[PDB]
């Protein structure tokens, strides 16, 4: 797979001191509560809701266009508990994804147009296939595959997936270069 | 027309003749398009991000306390009370939703059917399960919505 | 010692489980599910290049073992026959896939009609076993099963789908997603079997004979003589595709009248037992009449049995069997375990069979040496006991 | 990642009892015999049982006794998703099961609330269990007498009788109730064929009789080489652990070939395909390629240690391909010879198949 240079319009993305590439169309609500660890790329129309709870994004994370990252809220009979949304390192989230997870581990790949239920916990090296609906409080064990509507356990991933995931996430950021005018 | 106590975000795209009932909250990037006729949104309704409500010509009365989750698309002529449309659900032009209906995420309601009260539609095959136990009266979820909706969004 | 395994065999394909009576009866309908294939593929075909099959059993077997049941296959081996009439493939092939892919450490193979009587404590006849095709009647004596009085029909229920696809198409409104009434055909050229089934599964039932016959009178509206009664109430079936299949209440009533038509053909769903009793020794009919056993999923079709028996009894008065047999009753012996379950149990029973089991079993060794497994239908069955 | 990187275009042949061609990322390399092994050619063993929902570990003896099922977790008969236990305060905690996805609850079937969060939910026992136990004991006694008779016959060539009452036959079968002839059928009240088959002991017709069944346990599998009996992959016994004791994946031992660019392929027209060869080890690796017809460079390539073009431990090489078929997919096979340092110099020859895709007209 000749990972071609993902040449972007240099005017559309702001590079931060930590190396984050964030589109000008990105919606950052409660930015004081949104911590993007270095080498993160946030694409067009991405919505991150940090107003009521912290959103912590790990290293080399890629958030594709129209992805909505919202921390889950737990309603108790005496008040509403605000849970921080934790995303691990090398997490890649496809387009049109709805994320309500309490925690997403490292090396997790979330497929296109996936809906993650409130307070789901995704462990490290998890794979969610395209158009998968995870019910609330679903816990995805490490190296497991869930797919379908509802998203059911289909099988486990080989251990080699972690080694592949490291190279792809690092290469993806390196290939995401500003459009050098030819 | 924004009713007293309704919260409409500056990032909300509202086009046409739209009436927003009291305590209704519209999140950023919501799109409400009243082209074929006026869209009437009742009291206490929640419309989340990427929700798309279109009243289009064949080329809309929405009841009280309905929830429209992220990326929902609704073309329904009529909706009852206390309905929940989950993320990426599609409700077709000729779907009649009564009161207490739950439409699961990624369900496609294209059928010319009046959905009976207390029906849950779930799965890729849109299986209708008549809930034989009274769904816990949503009085508990309405109490949270009435106390939470005015507190988490900058009321104009 | 560890006992035992139980195999899919027809309506029975869903019967995966392991012994004793506690096992799950894991539902496998059984298909592959191969990626490049249209799915599913039914891999259960006779008259199949065996290679195709080879690779299929290999994979299924691998699968079932692999996952489905905890198996640790080298220690438990059972093959049930729900067939006597299985041709040598694929049995040859089944073994063949064992055997070397799957090293098999002796296997006993056994028929359903024997595994049938195991539960009632009855060692005597009649056994009617009805399920995926081809239905079998076989008096079992005490001891020998007697093939000479061997009988077989369709269906059992495979043909009910034509009867149903057809009839669905012969009724006809689907109320489509566009609120139009449309033809079934052509919105759909076909009705997938899963629909058909589902509809069947829950909608078909067998009527009492006095009126089972008025249903027949609908066909035969003779000179206006119809006395087919009003049907039950109609049903909106919701159909997938966000279509609605309206169903007349009248179909529930007709489909099941296949089982029972009398053409110029004999009404055979109903005989079988009658064409065999006339074949059976007189000295044993005394047990056979009266002591009847019915196993097989299709007799879960309700009201089936009502008629059934009425019919049969009915027929006992047709002279032809009457003068031939004289009369008497019939009594049903039935387990409490479900119709599908008796094969399965008599597989569990068989773990009890361990002192015997390895003896009446076909050796691995032998097979390694010849590879010949006896068939009743072979001129060389070796005496396996030479080894 | 394997499907994202199109690893399915480059297959390596494993020479064993069965010839298997698969992507290098799906294969294991046996350092003890220095041979490539497929997932199909290796032996699969059961290491541990676990529940995917409660993450409880079950010993193999316990899984056997419990028929490989989770004792506390159940499957919702409505959607096959695992149920969760919920509590309500009654003027004392009362517990019921509910599904987060389809909203199904144990109350939908009339099941009374429990005082305990787990263990109070029991499946109906089979009413005929005692009948089977008596029949089994009867046939075991007969099998013992018959076995002795066979042993006496073989030697010659070289106990209160269990009385079982036969099942009483019913004289008349229950007729179909009159309600079925005139009553409207509600399709939502009756269970589907799949829902009936989930309870094979009694197969409920009505949804109110459709009880939740215990969740199936999953298994952690270990992989061993059949030729040398050494482990190629061994996870830890605890289902919550992401660590492996042994990870001998082939991609860490054999140079990895990838297709970077495919030219417009035409019948009998020589075209240059761009491959990348990546050295997986920190040491210098020497690789020579040997022969649609494919023509490979005859010179030995030296790849830098892992710390068209040369960049670190990967080199881009052009090969010439001439399609020999008028229609279909263009596939080429070649032998890749490289040196191997066996830390457990051996020359290893790998058969590599490339799938370039459909031939253009
Ligand atoms: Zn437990
Ligand atoms: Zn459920
Ligand atoms: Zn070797």
């Amino acid at each position: 797979m000749e990972l071609g240079e993902l040449l972007y319009n240099k005017s559309e993305y702001i590079e931060t001191a930590s190396g984050n590439k964030v589109s000008r169309q990105s919606v950052l609500c409660g930015s004081q509560n949104i911590v993007l660890n270095g080498k993160t790329i946030v694409m067009n129309d991405c919505i991150i809701r940090g107003d009521l709870a912290n959103v912590r994004v790990g290293r080399h994370c890629v958030v594709k266009s129209r992805s909505v990252i919202r921390p889950p809220f737990k309603k108790f009979s005496k008040g509403v508990a605000f849970f921080p949304l934790h995303i691990g390192d090398h997490v890649f989230i496809e387009e049109d994804c709805v994320v309500n997870a309490a925690q997403i581990g490292s090396y997790v790949h979330v497929g296109k147009n996936c809906v993650i239920g409130r307070r789901c916990v995704l462990k490290d090296c998890c794979k969610i296939l395209d158009n998968t609906v995870l019910p609330p409080e679903t816990v995805v064990p490490p190296f497991t595959v869930f797919s379908g509507c509802p998203g059911l356990f289909s099988g486990e991933l080989p251990e080699c997936t972690q080694e592949l995931m490291i190279d792809v996430t690092k290469s993806y950021y390196q290939k995401f270069l500003p459009l050098t005018q030819v | 027309k924004i009713a007293p106590g309704a919260v409409v975000c500056v990032e909300s795209e509202i086009r046409g003749d739209v009436t927003i009932g009291p305590r209704t909250v519209i999140h950023p990037k919501a799109r409400i398009i009243a082209e074929a006729g006026p869209i009437v949104i009742g009291e206490g309704n929640l419309i989340e991000e990427q929700a798309l409500i279109i009243n289009a010509y064949p080329d809309m009365i929405i009841g009280t306390n309905n929830v429209f989750e992220v990326g929902c698309y609704s073309q329904a002529m009529k909706m009852g009370d206390n309905n929940v449309i989950e993320s990426k659900a599609y409700v077709g032009r000729n779907v009649i939703l009564t009161s207490g209906c739950i439409i699961g995420a990624c369900c496609n309601l294209n059928t010319f059917e009046v959905i009976p009260e207390n029906t849950v539609i779930y799965g890729a095959d849109c299986l209708r399960r008549v809930q034989t136990e009274r769904p816990q009266p949503q009085t508990l979820q309405l109490d949270f919505l009435m106390k939470i909706l005015p507190n988490y969004h900058h009321l104009k | 010692e560890k006992t035992a395994v139980v195999i899919d065999l027809g309506e029975a394909f869903t019967k995966c489980g392991f012994a004793g009576e506690t096992g799950p009866r894991c539902i496998i309908p059984s298909v592959i599910k191969r990626a490049g294939m249209p799915k599913p593929v039914r891999v259960v075909q006779y008259n199949i290049n065996t290679e195709e099959l080879y690779s299929y059993l290999k994979e299924f077997i691998h699968i079932l073992y692999f996952r489905h049941l905890l198996v640790n296959p080298r220690d438990r081996r059972v093959v049930i026959i729900e067939s006597v009439l299985c041709p040598s493939h694929f049995r040859e092939t089944l073994t063949r896939v064992l055997f070397k892919y799957f090293e098999v450490p002796s296997v006993l193979l056994a028929p359903s009609h024997l595994m049938a009587l195991l539960t009632l404590g009855i060692n005597s006849a009649m056994v009617l076993d009805c399920g995926y095709r081809e239905s079998l009647v076989l008096p079992i004596y005490e001891g020998i099963p007697v093939l000479n009085c061997w009988g077989a029909l369709p269906l059992g229920g495979k043909a009910l789908h034509k009867e149903l696809e057809t009839q669905l198409l012969e009724q006809c409104t689907v109320d489509t997603s566009v609120a139009k009434e449309q033809s079934l055909p052509s919105v759909m050229g076909s009705v997938p079997e899963g629909v058909l089934e589902d509809i069947k599964a829950r909608t078909c039932f067998v009527s009492d004979l006095k009126r089972g016959l008025k249903i027949q009178a609908a066909k035969f509206n003779i000179d206006g003589n119809n006395e087919r009664p009003s049907p039950p109430p109609n049903v909106d079936y919701p159909l997938d595709g966000e279509k609605i299949l309206h169903i007349l209440g009248s179909i529930r009533d007709s489909v099941v009248e296949i089982l029972f038509e009398q053409d110029n053909e004999e009404q055979s769903v109903a005989t079988l037992i009658l064409d065999s009793l006339i074949q059976c020794p007189i000295d044993t009919r005394k047990q056979l009449a009266e002591n009847l056993v019915v196993i097989g999923g299709t007799s879960m079709l309700p009201g089936f049995l009502h008629r059934l028996l009425a019919e049969i009894r009915y027929l006992v008065e047709k002279p032809k069997y009457k003068k031939a047999l004289g009369t008497k009753t019939f009594r049903i012996h039935t387990p409490p375990a479900k119709a599908n379950c008796v094969a399965w149990l008599g597989g569990a029973i068989f773990g009890a069979l361990q002192d015997i089991l390895g003896s009446r079993s076909v050796s691995k060794e032998y097979y390694n040496q010849t590879g010949r497994i006896p068939d009743w239908c072979s001129l060389n069955n070796p005496p396996l006991e030479m080894m | 990642m394997a499907s994202l990187l199109q690893s399915d275009r480059v297959l390596y042949l494993v020479q064993g009892e069965k010839k298997v061609r698969a992507p290098l990322s799906q294969l294991y390399f046996c350092r003890y015999c220095s041979e490539l092994r497929s997932l199909e050619c290796v032996s699969h063993e059961v290491d541990s049982h676990y529940c995917p929902s409660c993450l409880e570990n079950m010993p193999s003896a316990e899984a056997k006794l419990k028929k490989n099922r989770c004792a506390n977790c159940f499957d919702c008969p409505g959607c096959m998703h695992t149920l969760s236990t919920r509590a309500t305060s009654i003027s004392k905690k009362a517990y019921y099961l509910a599904c987060g996805f389809c909203r199904w609850t144990s109350r939908d079937v009339g099941m009374a609330d429990k005082s305990v969060a787990s263990g109070g939910w029991q499946e109906p026992e089979n009413p005929h269990t005692q009948r089977m136990n008596k029949l089994i004991e009867y046939y075991q006694q007969l099998a013992q007498k018959e076995k002795v008779e066979r042993d006496r016959k073989k030697l010659a060539r070289r106990q209160k009788e269990i009385k079982i009452e036969p099942a009483q036959a019913v004289d008349e079968v229950e007729p179909l109730p009159e309600d079925y002839y005139t009553r409207p059928v509600n399709l939502t009240e009756v269970t589907t064929l799949q829902q009936r088959l989930l309870q094979p002991d009694f197969q409920p017709v009505c949804a109110s009789q459709l009880y939740p069944r215990h969740k199936h346990l999953l298994i952690k599998r270990s992989l061993r080489c059949r030729k040398c009996e050494h482990n190629l992959s061994k996870p830890e016994f605890n289902p919550t652990s992401i660590k492996f004791k042994i990870q001998l994946v082939a991609v860490n031992y054999i140079p990895e070939v990838r297709i970077m660019s495919i030219p417009n392929l035409r019948y009998m027209k020589e075209s240059q395909v761009l491959l990348t060869l990546t050295n997986p080890v920190e040491n210098l690796t020497h690789v020579t390629l040997f022969e649609a017809k494919v023509v490979v460079p005859p010179k030995e390539l030296v790849l830098a240690g892992k710390d068209a073009f040369r960049k670190a431990n990967k080199v881009g090489i052009f090969i010439k391909v001439t399609p020999q078929r008028e229609e279909g997919e263009v596939t080429v096979c070649f032998k890749m010879k490289h040196d191997f340092k066996n830390l457990a110099v051996i020359w290893l020859t790998q058969h590599v198949e490339l799938s370039l895709g459909p031939l253009l007209p």
